[PDB]
């Protein structure tokens, strides 16, 4: 059992709270050590594992195993306390410093995100902070895909964080209250501010290089955008009247999206499903255009 | 100020109870020379005096490396040397079947004096440190997560540990195989851990610079929280 992790996991929250340190460097271990607890207590299991759990407790018919459950929550409490003070600690921090202590944070910020999405954090987490700062670096994140080319190598350390980034608003997406956090930090609005999608990728390193790396922002973003849009109600609601801007306004990428190859077209293949999802989800982009 | 009198003193009188111990242990001490005892029971001693008259003359490497975190001696060679001492001195009473048994033993010795060090990087340069662990425990069996393990024990905090582990693999031009698979073991380690951490993108992880924390930090940002210890 890994309850002797436990016992680190509470010291390093402590400090991270505490935020001593004057070495960003310490924090960085803070949040690996705390990287590594969070992902090793749940070996990947999928909802299939916490169904059968559930039914297994149905109800102590004899004796019921509920041991990965309790486990969980026993974490969620003491991460929850120590949280709010830290989520200051770790977001503010975030931007500087560290870019590089970055690639740690943010991979840190995302494990816990499963967990504990649910629940707590949305509330605390919203309001702060985050949201406003990580809708302006949407805009800033298209900037950034083409201060990439230079900085390929200041990549090693933001594939580790912008990367993190991206999964950490994909996350926020998938439920109902942080869908609607990041929706409203102005979501479709940075994006059209960032221009990644107003343009054609192919117009413009070896070329179908380029391509991968555009073509890979696009899915993320299109899931991000799709994943706010059906995690709300996506039928009478505004959501869906945004998502339909978002597809007519930038239209003709879609089509042109639907057709050709390569590992490129891997990530094309990829972006035209997350369209789809999103016209059919939407009013049918299709149906709307009657 | 007073205070500042008093915990020096009840620093330096816990090493003397330290050296008082081993004495006990060691074999090499004859029983009528109770009078080293009696003197070390007896008064605080200068630590220039427990240093060279006890720590060097019985070998006590672990004793002098704490007195002189106490003194807070920085020089790195002199701090350095010692460590050679202790490690070869481990060396020495290894037979081999005990790779495991000797695998405690000594992650046992470090940690307790790691412990004691860790706050401070002086004695405890975490960076210089892991690799000579390593280095020195490669010439015996190995599973990974060993030599890594007792630093987390030691008292080191998840996050201190993954920041320079993450400088030895990509400051290393080498095919650091080790550092590779320990710090494999360290992200599953700590992910379980905490519940911050936990899931699905992780199994995948086979340590690379796939790092799942290097993608999470990107996108959301660098901050962990605050620092993870083992319980």
């Amino acid at each position: 059992g890994d309850s002797s992790l436990y016992i680190i996991l509470k010291k390093l929250l402590d400090f991270i709270l505490k935020t001593g340190g004057g070495f960003q460097r310490v924090r960085t271990h803070l949040y690996g050590s705390l990287l590594y607890y969070l992902q090793i207590a749940q070996r990947p299991d999928e909802p299939d594992t916490l169904e059968a759990a559930k039914k297994t407790m149905w109800e102590r018919l004899t004796a019921p195993e509920d041991v990965f459950s309790k486990l969980q929550r026993e974490n969620i409490a003491i991460i929850e306390s120590y949280g709010a003070a830290l989520m200051e600690v770790v977001c503010r921090d975030a931007c500087d410093g560290h870019e590089i202590g970055r690639m740690l944070a943010l991979a840190l910020l995302d494990r816990i995100v499963s967990v504990d999405k649910q629940q707590q954090w949305l509330l605390y987490l919203s309001n702060s902070g985050y949201l406003k700062v990580l809708v302006d670096s949407l805009v800033e994140d298209d900037r950034t895909l083409q201060s990439l080319l230079t900085p390929q190598p200041p990549l090693l350390k933001a594939l580790y964080t912008y990367e993190s980034k991206m999964a950490f608003l994909t996350r926020v997406a998938k439920i109902q209250q942080g869908a609607l956090e990041l929706l409203r930090s102005g979501v479709i609005v940075r994006l059209a501010q960032c221009q990644v999608y107003d343009m054609r990728p192919e117009t413009d390193m070896f070329i179908p290089t380029p391509v991968d790396r555009y073509r890979q922002i696009l899915l993320p973003a299109l899931q991000l955008c799709q994943v706010i849009l059906t995690s709300s109600m996506a039928q009478h609601l505004q959501a869906a009247g945004q998502v339909l801007q978002f597809l007519i306004s930038h239209s003709d990428t879609i089509q042109a999206i639907l057709r050709c190859q390569d590992v490129s077209a891997g990530s094309l293949q990829e972006l035209a499903l997350l369209t789809g999802i999103i016209s059919k989800a939407a009013l049918p982009g299709i149906l709307s255009e009657l | 100020e007073f205070l500042h009198e008093l915990e020096e003193k009840m620093e330096v009188a816990r090493i003397q109870l330290q050296i008082q111990e081993t004495l006990q242990r060691q074999y090499s001490h004859h029983s009528s020379v109770q009078d080293a005892v009696s003197q070390l029971d007896s008064e605080l001693m200068d630590i220039t005096k427990l240093y060279g008259e006890f720590a060097d003359p019985f070998k006590l490497a672990e004793c002098k490396l704490a007195i002189i975190h106490c003194a807070g001696y920085s020089d790195p060679i002199l701090v350095q040397t010692l460590w050679q001492d202790i490690i070869e001195k481990e060396l020495s009473d290894s037979v081999t079947l005990s790779s495991s048994d000797r695998m405690h033993a000594l992650s046992l010795k470090i940690v307790l004096l790691g412990k004691i060090y860790a706050g401070t990087p002086r004695f405890f340069p975490l960076d210089f440190i892991v690799q000579f662990l390593e280095q020195q425990v490669c010439t015996l069996n190995w599973d990974v997560g060993f030599v890594i393990q007792t630093m987390n024990e030691i008292g080191v905090p998840l996050p201190r540990l993954l920041e320079v582990y993450d400088q030895l693999f990509k400051s290393r031009d080498p095919k650091p195989l080790h550092l590779l698979d320990c710090i494999h073991v360290l992200l599953i380690r700590y992910v379980e851990n905490p519940s911050q951490v936990l899931n699905c993108e992780r199994r995948r992880f086979t340590n690379l610079c796939l790092d799942a924390v290097c993608g999470y930090l990107v996108e959301l940002q660098s901050m962990s929280s605050s620092v993870a210890v083992q319980a």
